[PDB]
């Protein structure tokens, strides 16, 4: 009846050591998100920067542009990765 | 403050806290472990006398050998004549 | 002036409430000290960056094996501030010429001379 | 967490020795061992003449008083063997 | 040596049972069983490994690669047995070893792709109105390392 | 530096380690001069060295070529296109030893910086973590503040 | 002028070449470009400390905020996996608590199962059994 950690959200963590007592089994199999844990899916540049920064919280400083100087130190081809 | 934080006649303050006294503190229990373990010889002073003279006058005879055995490095004929190999050519 | 410090002998007198502190025998004492510096011989005189130097004490947190002799512990007591002093305890004996180059000083202070990687 | 490794008897440092910097770090897939490591050869040189001082230190220790032992007896053969004539 | 239920009676974290040995020692027991079967029965997907390679603790699973930051006195291509793996986890199970692992339970391969040198490295010292200005190129070796495969042996 | 300097990520030609190692290095191109002391080192590598070399790897093509060169180079050619033309100017039999097998070793990558040191394309097994991984759900996806 | 130099173009190119994404004459000038350029190479050598340093305190903040995930903390987070003989490292840790976290929610459990065993351990005191992960494995 001990859980060293409330194992309710992520995975049911179950710690084991080895007989010898080497090496630290670990089993945590996924918990699942329960049916009864959901809901049915339901069926001018001044006021320009003011709708902008009211509409995705930010500040209106990110909203006007900036000259040729830094468009064009911008890497345009970046590198992927993954 | 007056001039000069921490020099002078009016400086500034400053003040041990918690950390600085359990640093002087460890130090001070390292510091009597050491005199623990200088209170007891393994010999007197009489017993060590001469006990590694002759390991200490052959170390010096070694740097002593070392220091009158400095002298210009040999020179070859190997060497100056490798040097006309700057001119080989192929054929 | 600040000068050189003698220090007087009844300090370096132990008693018997420290040789049950610490681990010592007043008879049969050891042979060997482990030494390691791990204080700084800056912001320290000249006599005692000296005696740093004649101890092979260059490097900090590296032990260094010196004899228990009066001369050897007049050296550590000039600059007894500056290092740490261990015995050289060894469980196993003196290693001889064939465990020569399997040998491991632990930090414990012994020096294990038949030093596997294997747990037991 | 260094203080708890000294309590252990580790190395206070988990890079210092043991089983993590003194092992071989890669082998061939075939299992033939590596060629050693260079701190590894450097290290176990420093660990050859560490012992060797040990064992040197040890004998000008034992030759020391063995010596001094000797002197004592021939100081009382010598105030002994002047006790007649 | 009672004490009523003040607040300052009682410590504020909950009081922890821990469960008694035996108990739990069989109940590692059923642990390791199960995670043995999902060992012996494959149902594990891909794994992953953190092995203490020389320099430090790289994350690793199979098809990648690692950029070491010296030569190694081997071949390009040659098979390589990555010793000192410390931690192995799949999907549903991890497997970390007191530091490391058995060699007989982990086997993590890798071969050498490319022995480079790093990008020129420039190392300049300056102290001001001293006259103490100077400059130092420096290119270290590399070598890169594919990881085939992580292989996990079913020995608990 | 790094920021007046091009970076990039740590990868491979097609895949190089995972079914076979496939050696990068298409062509070396040796230009040598007969007469001249610049490439006297080239000229012993070549009477010495470059034919146990060509030996040593046989999907290397080289080409010497023993011009009146007055700097004598090597180009290295690699299987992606790369082009990294080194010279061996008075350069020793054993430096060019080392030079032309480290232009052996390497691949036709860029030697520009690196960025990670390292290149999974799998980075995550067990899930990535987004903010509702180590969150409860609640009793029929209730929110606070939400009566019904 | 018996022999005036030639080569000079090429010295200031030398120095030229890196200053190519400055502001101001700092890209243009060389009476300029020599100190910015200096300059950047002095910064490039002392922040090889600090790029250590900022990884570090890095992985500190991301091992900090996935323990405060498991209601740990940092201290009893690494102490704790200290005391397991579990000796990952840092940068390790941190890609867990990314990449895996149901690895790094069972090292949360380890670690605070042997921080249990340690208040339990030093509660009892006098000879007790010894916890089951709060076991030692020794070499030799
Ligand atoms: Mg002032």
């Amino acid at each position: 009846t001990y859980s060293p950690l409330p194992d309710d959200y992520n995975c049911n963590v179950e710690l084991a050591l080895t007989s010898d007592g080497r090496t630290i089994v670990c089993y945590h199999p996924s918990v699942d998100i329960p049916y009864e844990h959901t809901k049915p899916i339901p069926r001018e540049e001044g006021p320009m920067i003011e709708q902008l920064s009211k509409m995705f919280f930010t500040t209106k400083h990110r909203w006007y542009p900036h000259g040729r100087y830094h468009r064009c130190r911008k890497n345009l081809n970046p590198p992927k990765d993954r | 403050i007056p001039g000069r934080q921490w020099i002078g006649k009016h400086r500034r303050p400053r003040f041990v806290s918690l950390r600085a006294k359990q640093n002087m503190i460890r130090r001070l229990e390292i510091e009597a472990e050491n005199h623990y373990w200088l209170s007891m010889p393994y010999m007197t002073r009489e017993q060590e006398r001469g006990h590694a003279a002759v390991r200490r006058r052959e170390a010096f005879e070694a740097i002593k050998a070392a220091a009158t055995s400095k002298f210009p490095p040999h020179r070859f004929i190997a060497d100056q004549l490798d040097h006309l190999n700057v001119t080989k050519k192929w054929s | 002036k600040f000068t050189r410090s003698r220090i007087p002998e009844k300090v370096f007198q132990a008693s018997p409430e420290d040789h049950e502190k610490y681990g010592g025998d007043p008879q049969n004492p050891h042979k060997l000290h482990i030494v390691t510096r791990i204080k700084s011989t800056r912001r320290r005189p000249y006599w005692e960056k000296d005696i740093i130097k004649m101890l092979g004490l260059e490097k900090a947190h590296t032990p260094q094996v010196h004899k228990n002799i009066p001369s050897v512990n007049a050296k550590l007591k000039v600059v007894k501030h500056l290092i740490r002093i261990k015995p050289l305890k060894l469980p196993q004996g003196l290693p001889a010429e064939e465990n020569m180059s399997n040998t491991c000083l632990k930090s414990t202070g012994e020096l294990v001379v038949q030093w596997h990687l294997k747990p037991v | 967490g260094g203080q708890w490794r000294l309590q252990q008897g580790l190395a206070a440092n988990p890079s210092g020795y043991g089983p993590l910097t003194e092992l071989p770090d890669w082998s061939y897939a075939d299992g033939r061992p590596a060629p050693p490591m260079k701190g590894q050869l450097r290290r176990k040189a420093e660990r050859e003449t560490f012992a060797r001082r040990v064992v040197l230190l040890s004998q000008e220790m034992d030759a020391g008083l063995q010596a001094w032992q000797l002197r004592q007896q021939k100081l009382q053969e010598e105030q002994r063997k002047q006790e007649n004539a | 040596g009672y004490v009523p239920k003040t607040s300052l009676s009682s410590p504020p974290w909950p009081e922890v049972v821990l469960p008694d040995p035996v108990e739990e020692t069989r109940h590692h027991a059923e642990v390791v069983k199960k995670v043995n079967e999902m060992i012996v029965t494959g149902q594990y997907g891909r794994l992953f490994a953190v092995v203490h390679f020389a320099s430090r603790q790289w994350k690793v699973t199979s098809e990648d690669l690692i950029l070491i930051g010296n030569e190694l006195d081997l071949a390009c291509g040659e098979r390589i047995r990555l010793e000192k793996v410390l931690l192995v986890g799949a999907d549903n199970f991890t497997l970390l070893g007191k530091p490391l692992l058995g060699k007989d339970l982990v086997r993590v391969e890798a071969t050498v792709i490319e022995k480079t040198e790093s990008w020129p490295r420039i190392i300049m010292r300056f102290r001001k109105r001293k006259n103490f200005k100077k400059k130092r190129i420096v290119t270290t070796p590399q070598t890169v390392l594919r990881i085939n495969s992580i292989e996990i042996a079913p020995c608990l | 530096t790094a920021r007046g300097t091009p970076s990039r990520f740590l990868a491979s030609v097609l895949h190089n380690g995972l079914g076979r190692y496939v050696q990068q290095l298409q062509r070396l191109s040796f230009s040598v001069s007969r007469d001249g002391a610049s490439s006297r080192g080239a000229r012993e590598f070549v009477e010495r060295e470059v034919i146990d070399f060509a030996r040593r790897n046989p999907g290397v093509v080289i080409y010497v070529n023993s011009r009146p060169c007055c700097v004598p180079r090597v180009v290295a050619e690699y299987l992606n296109g790369a082009v990294r033309e080194e010279s061996i100017h008075c350069k020793s039999v054993e430096e060019i030893s080392t030079l032309v097998q480290k232009l052996a070793d390497q691949s036709g990558l860029d030697v520009i910086r690196i960025r990670k040191p390292f290149h999974t394309d799998n980075p995550s097994i067990q899930g990535q973590w987004h903010p509702f991984t180590n969150k409860p759900t609640t009793f029929r996806g209730l929110r606070p503040r939400e009566v019904q | 002028l018996r022999n005036r130099v030639t080569d000079r173009y090429f010295r200031i190119q030398e120095v030229l070449k890196h200053a190519r994404h400055f502001r101001g004459r700092k890209n243009r000038c060389y009476r300029l470009a020599v100190r910015t350029v200096i300059r950047a190479f002095v910064k490039c050598t002392k922040a090889r400390y600090l790029k250590k340093k900022n990884m570090r305190t890095l992985w500190i903040n991301r091992i900090t905020a996935a323990s405060q995930e498991h209601g740990l903390k940092y201290p009893a987070l690494i102490g704790n996996l200290v005391k397991c003989q579990v000796e990952l490292n840092r940068k390790v840790l941190a890609d867990l608590a990314i990449y895996e976290p149901k690895t790094f929610k069972s090292l949360a459990a380890l670690a605070s199962r042997r921080r249990h065993e340690g208040f339990a351990a030093a509660l009892g005191d006098g000879k007790e059994p010894e916890g089951i992960f709060s076991r030692v494995v020794q070499y030799h």
